[PDB]
This record gives C-alpha cells, structure tokens and sequence, in this order.
C-alpha cells in the first residue's frame, strides 16, 4: 500500500548510494600495491 | 456483488478504511457487468485492481477534488 511505497523508496535510495562507488575487485589490490612501488630507493648499486 | 471475496480476489483490492464508500462503487461496477452479460445473472466478484485499492481511493479522491 502506502507502506510499500516507503519500502521501494528505501531500497532504491540505499542502492543508489551503493552504486555511487568505485568497483571493488582484485584489481584495486594491485592498484594500491603499485602506489608503493615507484617510491622505492635503489640500494643495490 | 462483492467488493472483496476473500478467497478468490487478490489482497491488492482490499479497500481498508474506504469500504464505506469504495464498496458502493465496487459493488455497482460488479452489477454493471453482470447485467451486461447475457444468460442468467451470475455472482459477481471483484478479482483485482491493477493498482492498489488504496491507489484507487486516492485517485478518486483526486477526481472528487477536481469536481
């Protein structure tokens, strides 16, 4: 009824916050680990 | 004529708190089609409303404000 309208205006208003987000995957682990690569000192010359 | 035949109809057509005035509309639309079909007069049952019955009680309330 009217209470069903508050249900679908809650689940969509929660999913629209959820889809406004970067996609989390295993690529983000390599993307974050690559940030700690270029800032490395050479010690072996 | 049924506004709500409880085993047959779907519960989307429950005119809760509006059956004092929606049921005279729903029973008379039942007889509006019973007297149109030929043959013997059959027991008429509201099956379902495409919206809610609350959606129809809201929309006729929009119409009764316009008139």
């Amino acid at each position: 009824p009217m209470i069903n309208n508050a249900i679908r205006s809650f689940l969509t208003a929660w999913d629209d916050i959820r889809i406004l987000s970067p996609d989390v995957s295993s690529k983000s682990l390599s993307a974050y680990l690559d940030s700690a690569v270029a800032n490395g000192p050479e010690l072996i010359i | 004529a049924y506004d709500f035949k409880p085993g047959i109809t779907q519960p989307s057509a429950k005119s809760r708190d509006k059956s004092i005035w929606m049921s005279p509309i729903l029973k008379l639309l039942c007889t509006s089609y019973a007297m149109t079909v030929a043959g013997p007069v059959r027991t008429s049952i509201v099956t379902e409303i495409d919206g809610s019955a609350a959606a129809l009680s809201g929309n006729l309330r929009v119409w009764m404000r316009d008139v």
